[PDB]
């Protein structure tokens, strides 16, 4: 990895949601629901390392 | 910016030039920049490799 | 909470129950919980492996 950054649920400048979304994001991350959603879509058809 | 829609639920990365104009939330994935290069075609060792 | 400080620049992890009281910045370091354990020092017997 060249750098490190991350996605976002970006709201307008001065919105009453950039706090209500991150309490909801961290609630989905402590419960592990952001990993059941990533293993669902980034699953793939499988790929061999082979050695 | 001109308040036409509220959320941006899409892979919209958190950068320095974007944070000044819109409010991102805290991340839900984590990124990096990396090279997508193509794999070689193995070596294919033959059955008469001796 | 009791306003005896202004920043908390520290290894202070961003959890769900901490941001309902203090109100964090946007992360300066990526991590997760992982397991520390002794490196295995002995070697496998392998009485065969000729
Ligand atoms: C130092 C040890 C000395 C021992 C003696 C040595 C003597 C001479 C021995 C071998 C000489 C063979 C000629 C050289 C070939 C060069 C490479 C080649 O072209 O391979 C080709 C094989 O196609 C063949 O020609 C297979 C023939 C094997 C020889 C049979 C053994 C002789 C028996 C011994 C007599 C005892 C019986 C006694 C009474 C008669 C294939 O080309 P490739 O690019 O390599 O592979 C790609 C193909 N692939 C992916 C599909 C696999
Ligand atoms: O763009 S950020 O909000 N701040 C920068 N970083 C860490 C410094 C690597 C990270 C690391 C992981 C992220 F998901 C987000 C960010
Ligand atoms: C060593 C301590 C108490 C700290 C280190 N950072 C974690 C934190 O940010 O709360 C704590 C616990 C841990 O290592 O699991």
């Amino acid at each position: 990895l060249i750098d490190s950054k991350g996605y976002g649920v970006g709201t307008p400048m001065g919105s009453p949601y950039r706090d209500k979304i991150t309490i909801a994001i961290l609630q989905l991350q402590e419960e592990g629901k952001l990993h059941m959603m990533k293993e669902k879509w980034w699953r793939g058809n499988g790929c061999p390392e082979e050695e | 910016i001109d308040h036409k829609a509220d959320l941006a639920v899409a892979p919209l990365a958190i950068t320095y030039v974007r944070e000044k104009v819109i409010d991102f939330s805290k991340p839900f994935m984590t990124l990096g920049i990396s090279i997508l290069y193509r794999k070689p075609n193995g070596t294919n060792p033959g059955v008469f490799s001796f």
